[PDB]
RNA sequence: CGCGGGGUGGAGCAGCCCGGUAGCUCGUCGGGCUCAUAACCCGAAGGUCGUCGGUUCAAAUCCGGCCCCCGCAACCA
RNA sequence: CCUACGGGCAGGCGCCGAGGGUAGGGCCCGUGACUGGGGCGAAGUCGUAACAAGGUAGCUGUACCGGAAGGUGCGGCUG
RNA sequence: CACCUCGAUGUCGGCUCGUCGCAUCCUGGGGCUGAAGAAGGUCCCAAGGGUUGGGCUGUUCGCCCAUUAAAGCGGCACGCG
RNA sequence: UGCGAAUGCCGGCAUGAGUAACGAUAAAGAGGGUGAGAAUCCCUCUCGCCGUAAGCCCAAGGGUUCCUACGCAAUGGUCGUCAGCGUAGGGUUAGGCGGGACCUAAGGUGAAGCCGAAAGGCGUAGCCGAAGGGCAGCCGGUUAAUAUUCCGGCCCUUCCCGCAGGUGCGAUGGGGGGACGCUCUAGGCUAGGGGGACCGGAGCCAUGGACGAGCCCGGCCAGAAGCGCAGGGUGGGAGGUAGGCAAAUCCGCCUCCCAACAAGCUCUGCGUGGUGGGGAAGCCCGUACGGGUGACAACCCCCCGAAGCCAGGGAGCCAAGAAAAGCCUCUAAGCACAACCUGCGGGAACCCGUACCGCAAACCGACACAGGUGGGCGGGUGCAAGAGCACUCAGGCGCGCGGGAGAACCCUCGCCAAGGAACUCUGCAAGUUGGCCCCGUAACUUCGGGAGAAGGGGUGCUCCCUGGGGUGAUGAGCCCCGGGGAGCCGCAGUGAACAGGCUCUGGCGACUGUUUACCAAAAACACAGCUCUCUGCGAACUCGUAAGAGGAGGUAUAGGGAGCGACGCUUGCCCGGUGCCGGAAGGUCAAGGGGAGGGGUGCAAGCCCCGAACCGAAGCCCCGGUGAACGGCGGCCGUAACUAUAACGGUCCUAAGGUAGCGAAAUUCCUUGUCGGGUAAGUUCCGACCUGCACGAAAAGCGUAACGACCGGAGCGCUGUCUCGGCGAGGGACCCGGUGAAAUUGAACUGGCCGUGAAGAUGCGGCCUACCCGUGGCAGGACGAAAAGACCCCGUGGAGCUUUACUGC
RNA sequence: GGCGAGCUAGCCCUGGCCAGGGUGAAGCUGGGGUGAGACCCAGUGGAGGCCCGAACCGGUGGGGGAUGCAAACCCCUCGGA
RNA sequence: CGUGGUUCGUGGAGCCAUGGGGGAAUCUGGGCGGACCACCGCCUAAGGCUAAGUACUCCGGGUGACCGAUAGCGCACCAGU
């Protein structure tokens, strides 16, 4: 459960590294399905569009299954969990009898060697995916899809999970990891659980390099730059904003809300 | 110290080039402009 | 030297703009309640308005000289 | 050099060695701009905390706050 | 004050090397003294030569330590890049 | 259409001037040859310099610079008979080496499709795209000049055809595979290297000795099959099947049965191998290079041993480590008198590159330029190791002006009596210290550190005794770690070279890091970490007119913006103003709706203008919240039984009047504040007071171990820093021969003083002084050169930057 | 309206390089300890924007150079490794 | 309603063009003569073709009170070198 380390280098006093007792007899993760190569790059086509971004570890891409009803009522297996350096969470590699294999984003408690299932049949015990409808009230649930068909989106996160409220027409009430009260076609497959290693909010990189080994360049504040390319930049021996503070672009970074108001999406929301 | 001009023949090819002046419609007008001066070379060789 | 504000009963302030009225709190004095003191209640006194002029019928008020007190400024060199 | 020489003495070298020097530690004492509380001291200032439901029962361990005594919160004791 | 210099007259102090003035800090010669002697005070003559080493500060300056016959003041583009 | 000026334009020629310089201080000397001519070209001998290079191979780039004959006008910083230069002729040989008739990567391009006023932009498949993946040649000889290319020896791949044998053959499709990190690392080998009394070899005995197990020299290279040694890879059989976008007998999954071993099968590496080939010193030849001999050369044992090979080996770790083809297997249409597989045999095998330079005189730097340039090899001895340092092999060089002289002065070095920071802005500089082994080591601390703390001792050689390990047989040898003892020598034993000065104490920043390419490396940026805020996913945000793309093939333990900056203890009060957030009411307001009413012209119908009330958004008003949002955080007067002082009070004002802590501070004006400390003496330094001109809590407050080419103070050590200089060395300076610049320049026959003058006179006045002309030196003057002053102002001149300046997008 | 990332900055794909020394984290094994533990001690092991130090990357102080060898150089010293 | 064109810069602002909205008629129908009405006249939109007179000079010729090698084209010459 986090990995300390003995100060025998400053850095190494206060850094921390992940525990990985879930990661079964785990090393080269299974070609086929997944790896795939994965394009890194940091921007579009010419210029930079999210900045300090760069550097950072190869790593081959996963493949994971995001929608189950791919699979109804076809169970599977839990062979693995192993490492994906694409998300927070672990994901576990599972056998189905079809022969087929693919992974998935393993939930918290998961054991390996669990039969799972997905459809509206489906024990509700953890790791069987379902369309929403037919999960009782007040069970938790991750790797939600927001419409139909159209693949898990919400819950993915290490540690995040979702509640089901209540139920409401063709729509479910959803308390999501921001503490938003959602409606949700009930068609909407979730699948039992809370995604898992959790501990993962606890890291401490401890070092510089390590934001680095993550991809993550050094991040400059205005405060240190001059006016031509930020806000706050300029008047001597640095200053307080001098106004209400700004993004290098210029709108307000302290408070300003940002959703468009018209969206649709707005009569399907409750809360933060 | 390391000065400026680091000859490689490919990147002269491929920057300064007879087919890459042709691509680009900028590119043309340099080839219609040397041709019309009549400038022996209408391309770094 | 520059610039701005200020000086009014014992203390701290208002009244100066917009001319003629001097006002508030505390203190002070006499009287009550108290064994007594404070608090509390009833009454009262006390200011020429920093000085010298000027304007005006009339100046704390408008004007100028000075006397003070406070603040700010003094940069390129 | 002396003999009563396969010796003695002188002399030479070496160990240890008082102490002297250089270096770094420890324990104790005295002293120091300034500084903390404490005791004592016929008639100083401020308030009223306690003793009588002390005029908000008191005390208590902890915690925050306050010119000061103290106040308040949490739990405990009844003395 | 704004006269030469803004098609440039490098701007403090230090170091080096000096040279001049005397309105003299010391030594030489004096008058007066409230000059007994010794030592001083004060003014006159005198520019020959001499006028220390340190601590503080970029400092010039100034303070201080230790001396000394004395620890002189100025000018030379606040002498001299 | 007339020139003397424009720091004018083009050109020519002067001055400085025979002046500075002739490009690393690695270094030269003589003899002989050639030639009209020789310090400079050829040869010999002697000397010196590189040797993780200043030697050798490869890739870029360069493009005749390559070899030979002839040649010296110019290029060569001198010379030139030489050359990389002029003329001419020669020279680059591949089925196996590199690249292409193979593969994919980023990226590019791009049928379909999408978007854009035109130009064009995006874009699935596909295609292009390599120092990555795939793939068959090793060694010797020969040329003046190429060679894994010619030759020689041994070996190999693909394509076509045929013969035989074998099988359902068949792919752009399916699957297996190719296939992948970092650090450490096992065994066995190899390159490489040292030794040998053994094997082979021309000769050598010098100068006192040595004819000797003497000295000197060499004792290998490539190589099929087969065989050995080491290692990598890998389960076999059967049955069920709904998955691997058709089908598979293949793969996946399930049950069962046998091996779990590498046994078997298979691949690689190393060894041995037929055969092929090389083969020193020395001496003889003649070079401008090489050649004959040495030779019928010999060709063997021992040891040290990789970072390389067996390779996909093993272990640990977190940051979790390309693709596609070749390849194998499976089947599909299709064909099965096909086709494919194995073996043999004959035939066929194309394009481009290949000279030379390649750490540099041939590449990038206008230059034969002290700079820059990627990969491999890089021997020996010694020093603890090593790619370090010294010397040296192979090889290559003495850097394309020289000769003398022995001044000042400069550069680079060496030493110095006594003193030892007295130097100075500062110990700047330089010195001291210095490797290894052992003894020993504080406050403090985050328990790791601080630590190489500090401070010490040992260090060579000779002989004797003696322990352990690797390889061998347990043995000798050889190689490696040592242990004890007695002695020898010097001023000195890491005897030369490379190799920390130390301590105390503050400031800033936690730390390693980053930065103004070329005056700033820092207390600045970044940094882990804290907080705020935005974003429910066609997310926010960014780029784009768009399509689209990044965000992300991520999903709130996630992503964007902002501030702060390890860690410790903390971060108070003010929401009045500005911002942001909430507020379905009300106030106001645009287009639009709406039309009461007015008007223009018509004989009229009508036609056509205006236009009230009223219903019409956001925004603003208004109403609340909000401080790790922009921000802010009082004044006067009095008061205690000495005096002062003020816990206490009075009053004015404010949105509220700065809490903890800190404070003459990177902040303190007055100021060298005052007191203490250090010093003989302290404007700074440390401690302290508070009178904070003008600290204060995430533009964070106060501390903090460790860290720092940061910045301040003190001491020890040691010194040419200094008192205060002296001597010495080498490279210049000087002289001689050769070559030969530059800024600058109105013209010159160019003195001092005191004056004057546009106010600082060689040039005017008066006087003074002074024969003509050079050379080595010094810098006071020519308001000396350089740059049309950067400061300052001026121009209704520019430009970057800001905001509650104006007006727009 | 065009030309430039053959210099320099960032990123992307694919390769390469970092002599030799030292310090000794976890884990492991063994011994101790307990009711079981924690924990302790050895030995082993070999972590780290760890240490010394060439290559390599740097540009700290100083001296020289200033019509330079050089339109950023040379020497000594110094940082990372 | 928003714009362009015309001398027309919102002006009394027509006419011609048209991005947006609404949206006819076919001879007694339509457009125009500078807001609008009347009167009076002019012309037949929403399809198209059409020589010549006009513009230019790479090129050829003819002329010059044009140049004469620092002129004249950048080039009198192997120069867009
Ligand atoms: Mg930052
Ligand atoms: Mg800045
Ligand atoms: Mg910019
Ligand atoms: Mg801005
Ligand atoms: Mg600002
Ligand atoms: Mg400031
Ligand atoms: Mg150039
Ligand atoms: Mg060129
Ligand atoms: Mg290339
Ligand atoms: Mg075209
Ligand atoms: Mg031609
Ligand atoms: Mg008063
Ligand atoms: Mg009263
Ligand atoms: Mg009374
Ligand atoms: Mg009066
Ligand atoms: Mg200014
Ligand atoms: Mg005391
Ligand atoms: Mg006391
Ligand atoms: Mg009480
Ligand atoms: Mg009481
Ligand atoms: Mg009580
Ligand atoms: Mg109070
Ligand atoms: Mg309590
Ligand atoms: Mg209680
Ligand atoms: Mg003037
Ligand atoms: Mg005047
Ligand atoms: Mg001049
Ligand atoms: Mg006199
Ligand atoms: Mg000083
Ligand atoms: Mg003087
Ligand atoms: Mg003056
Ligand atoms: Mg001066
Ligand atoms: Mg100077
Ligand atoms: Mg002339
Ligand atoms: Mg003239
Ligand atoms: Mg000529
Ligand atoms: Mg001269
Ligand atoms: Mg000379
Ligand atoms: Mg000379
Ligand atoms: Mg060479
Ligand atoms: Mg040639
Ligand atoms: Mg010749
Ligand atoms: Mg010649
Ligand atoms: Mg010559
Ligand atoms: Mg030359
Ligand atoms: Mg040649
Ligand atoms: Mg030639
Ligand atoms: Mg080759
Ligand atoms: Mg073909
Ligand atoms: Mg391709
Ligand atoms: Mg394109
Ligand atoms: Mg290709
Ligand atoms: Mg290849
Ligand atoms: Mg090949
Ligand atoms: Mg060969
Ligand atoms: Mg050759
Ligand atoms: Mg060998
Ligand atoms: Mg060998
Ligand atoms: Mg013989
Ligand atoms: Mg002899
Ligand atoms: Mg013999
Ligand atoms: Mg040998
Ligand atoms: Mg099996
Ligand atoms: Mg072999
Ligand atoms: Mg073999
Ligand atoms: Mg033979
Ligand atoms: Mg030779
Ligand atoms: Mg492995
Ligand atoms: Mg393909
Ligand atoms: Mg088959
Ligand atoms: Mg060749
Ligand atoms: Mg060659
Ligand atoms: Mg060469
Ligand atoms: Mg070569
Ligand atoms: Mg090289
Ligand atoms: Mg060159
Ligand atoms: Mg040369
Ligand atoms: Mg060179
Ligand atoms: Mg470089
Ligand atoms: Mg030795
Ligand atoms: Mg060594
Ligand atoms: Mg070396
Ligand atoms: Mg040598
Ligand atoms: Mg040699
Ligand atoms: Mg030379
Ligand atoms: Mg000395
Ligand atoms: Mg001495
Ligand atoms: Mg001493
Ligand atoms: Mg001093
Ligand atoms: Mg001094
Ligand atoms: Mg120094
Ligand atoms: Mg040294
Ligand atoms: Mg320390
Ligand atoms: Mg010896
Ligand atoms: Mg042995
Ligand atoms: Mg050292
Ligand atoms: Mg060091
Ligand atoms: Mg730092
Ligand atoms: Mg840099
Ligand atoms: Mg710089
Ligand atoms: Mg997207
Ligand atoms: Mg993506
Ligand atoms: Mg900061
Ligand atoms: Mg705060
Ligand atoms: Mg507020
Ligand atoms: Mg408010
Ligand atoms: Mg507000
Ligand atoms: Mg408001
Ligand atoms: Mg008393
Ligand atoms: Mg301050
Ligand atoms: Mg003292
Ligand atoms: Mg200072
Ligand atoms: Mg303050
Ligand atoms: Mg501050
Ligand atoms: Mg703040
Ligand atoms: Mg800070
Ligand atoms: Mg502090
Ligand atoms: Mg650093
Ligand atoms: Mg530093
Ligand atoms: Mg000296
Ligand atoms: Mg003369
Ligand atoms: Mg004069
Ligand atoms: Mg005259
Ligand atoms: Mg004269
Ligand atoms: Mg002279
Ligand atoms: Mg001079
Ligand atoms: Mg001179
Ligand atoms: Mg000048
Ligand atoms: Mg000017
Ligand atoms: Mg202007
Ligand atoms: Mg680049
Ligand atoms: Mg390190
Ligand atoms: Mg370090
Ligand atoms: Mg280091
Ligand atoms: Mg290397
Ligand atoms: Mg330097
Ligand atoms: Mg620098
Ligand atoms: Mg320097
Ligand atoms: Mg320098
Ligand atoms: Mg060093
Ligand atoms: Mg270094
Ligand atoms: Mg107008
Ligand atoms: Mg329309
Ligand atoms: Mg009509
Ligand atoms: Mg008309
Ligand atoms: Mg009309
Ligand atoms: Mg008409
Ligand atoms: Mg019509
Ligand atoms: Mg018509
Ligand atoms: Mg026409
Ligand atoms: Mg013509
Ligand atoms: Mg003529
Ligand atoms: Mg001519
Ligand atoms: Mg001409
Ligand atoms: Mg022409
Ligand atoms: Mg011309
Ligand atoms: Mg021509």
């Amino acid at each position: 459960a986090v990995k300390k380390f003995k100060p025998y280098t400053p850095s190494r006093r206060f850094m921390t590294v992940a525990d990985f007792s879930e990661i079964t007899k785990t090393e080269p993760e299974k070609s086929l399905v997944k790896p795939l190569k994965k394009t890194g790059g940091r921007n579009n086509q010419g210029r930079i569009t999210v900045r300090f971004r760069g550097g950072g570890h190869k790593r081959l891409y996963r493949i994971i299954d995001f929608k189950r009803w791919d699979k109804v009522g076809i169970p599977a297996k839990v062979a693995a969990i192993e490492y994906d350096p694409n998300r927070s969470a672990r994901i576990a590699l599972l056998h189905y009898v079809d022969g087929e294999k693919r992974y998935i984003i393993a939930p918290d408690g998961l054991q390996v060697g669990q039969q799972v299932v997905a459809g509206p049949d489906a024990p509700i015990q953890v790791g069987n995916a379902l369309p929403l409808r037919f999960i009782p009230v007040g069970t938790v649930v991750h790797a939600v899809e927001l419409e139909p068909k159209k693949g898990a989106k919400l819950a993915r996160a290490a540690g995040t999970s979702a509640q089901i409220q209540g139920r409401e027409g063709d729509y479910v009430i959803l308390r999501l990891p921001s503490g938003e009260l959602r409606k949700v076609h009930g068609e909407c497959y979730a699948t039992v659980g809370a995604v898992g290693n959790a501990d993962h909010k606890n890291i401490v990189l401890g070092k510089a390099g390590r934001s680095r080994w993550l991809g993550r360049r050094p991040h400059v504040r205005g405060a240190a730059m001059n006016p031509v390319d930020h806000p706050h930049g300029g008047g001597e021996g640095r200053a307080p904003r001098g106004r209400p503070p700004a993004s290098p672009w210029g709108w307000q970074t302290k408070g300003l809300k940002t959703r468009k108001r018209r969206k649709p999406s707005s009569r399907f929301i409750i809360a933060r | 110290m390391k000065r400026t001009w680091q000859p490689n023949r490919r990147k002269r090819a491929k920057t300064h080039g007879f087919r890459a002046r042709m691509r680009t419609p900028g590119g043309r007008k340099v080839l219609k402009r040397r041709r019309q001066k009549g400038r022996w070379r209408l391309t770094p060789a």
